This record gives C-alpha cells, structure tokens and sequence, in this order.
C-alpha cells in the first residue's frame, strides 16, 4: 500500500 | 454548493 | 510525471465488510472503498475528491487516501469517509 | 486516475491544486466555501504551499487560475499517521477565493446521510495516469  | 456551473459529462 | 489536464473517472462504492476481502484489517470505520472496476485513483490525487450525487447536488462522500502500491484496477481505492468526519469539519469552521 | 478520461474544463469546480514553492503538484483538494479547503492530512500541506483555483491544464499559461496562500493549517486531530485513518485537514486561506463559473463549492454531506453500496459515483485529479 501506499499514500495517494 | 454542489451544482456546477458548466455541467460535467461522463 | 503527472498528466497535464484534469481527470475524471465513474466507480462505484464498496461495503467496508467487501472491502475487508482486499484489505483486512488496515479498513477503519472512517475509510469507505471504491473502484475494483477498472479504474483506479494514484499517487498525485490523495486528498481530492469522491463525489456522489445527492438530491441533484454534488457531495463530499470520500477524499482520496491510499491504496494498491501500483494503481491496481482490480483493487479497491480507500477514501476518507466523510460522512465520519463532518462534525469535526463543523466544530472547526465554527471556531475559526 | 488510471483509465480515466479528460474531464470538461471547468466543470468540476471545487477540485484545487496543492502546489510546493517551486510549483509541482502533489495533492489534490476541494473547496467548500471561499476560505476553507478539505484535502488528506497525509498530504503534508504547510504555509508554505499554495491552492491554485480554477486550473484545468497546467501546461498552459492561458488559464484565468487564483494561486491562493494557506493561512493555517489544521490537521484533524483524531488523524492516525500509523494506520492513515481519519486522514482529513483544513486549509484555511489567506486570500478568500472568488467563485465563478469556474470555481465554486462541493457540498458535505450530514452525518447521518447514507451512500450506498454499489452506488456509482465520480473521481477527480491529477494524479498520474500509469504507475
């Protein structure tokens, strides 16, 4: 996951 | 609010 | 690079017990999920927005917040559940 | 967004532009009145970024855009950096900005309104288009  | 005045289209 | 002109993309909203499939345990009540439908949010468009239409008005239903690492169209985007966070919104114009 | 498409310019009004001090973009946000902008707390925003209003491509030169300075920023204080959750700030401007057919306010919703699953509903950026 990552921040968008 | 809410109610754009140049309308999107989809 | 990120594109020069606006973007825009329909989606539909997920169930956060659905969303669970994908994501388990990172989903918290204030996160709603949408996409898993060919299209996705990505890195650039965090804390813009989620729009529904609501009795023909446009609302503040979710702000982008993370997802899949790569963009995944099959995988569902999670979004800021407004409808969790307005009070505060509230409280806060009010005192400022 | 991946495999969306080119919006009309102007027709989503409210979507702003977080830009750094030397003019890259890197979060989005809406306008919900003329002195407060909702954006991600994740995004980082300090005084020192701008709110560009009114933009469609940032290529041109040609756009009649409003580059709004950030008073005060509050961070939700319920935000949790470890989880992302409750991943909401307040920008409050310096400069009010002037609505116009290009630039106005999405609503919020009450806190008891009810959004569906399945309902189909609408996302907007400048987020990148390929990973």
């Amino acid at each position: 996951s990552w921040p968008w | 609010c809410g109610v754009p005045a140049i309308q999107p289209v989809l | 690079n990120t594109p020069d002109r606006l973007q825009q993309a329909s989606l539909p909203l997920l169930s956060n017990t659905n969303c669970k499939k994908y994501w388990g345990t990172k989903i918290k009540d204030a996160m709603i999920c949408a996409g898993a439908s060919g299209v996705s949010s990505c890195m650039g468009d965090s804390g813009g927005p989620l729009v529904c239409k609501k009795n023909g008005a446009w609302t503040l239903v979710g702000i982008v917040s993370w997802g899949s690492s790569t963009c995944s169209t099959s995988t569902p985007g999670v979004y800021a559940r407004v409808t969790a966070l307005v009070n505060w919104v509230q409280q806060t114009l009010a005192a400022n | 967004i991946v495999n969306g498409e080119e919006a009309v310019p102007g027709s989503w009004p409210w979507q702003v532009s977080l830009q750094d001090k030397t003019g890259f973009h890197f979060c989005g946000g809406s306008l919900i009145n003329e002195n407060w902008v909702v954006t991600a707390a994740h995004c980082g925003v300090t005084t020192s970024d701008v709110v560009v209003a009114g933009e469609f491509d940032q290529g041109s030169s040609s756009e009649k855009i409003q580059k709004l300075k950030i008073a005060k920023v509050f961070k939700n204080s319920k935000y949790n950096s470890l989880t992302i959750n409750n991943d909401i700030t307040l920008l409050k401007l310096s400069t009010a900005a002037s609505f116009s057919q290009t630039v106005s306010a999405v609503c919020l919703p009450s806190a008891s309104d009810d959004f569906a699953a399945g309902t189909t509903c609408v996302t907007t950026g400048w987020g990148l288009t390929r990973y």
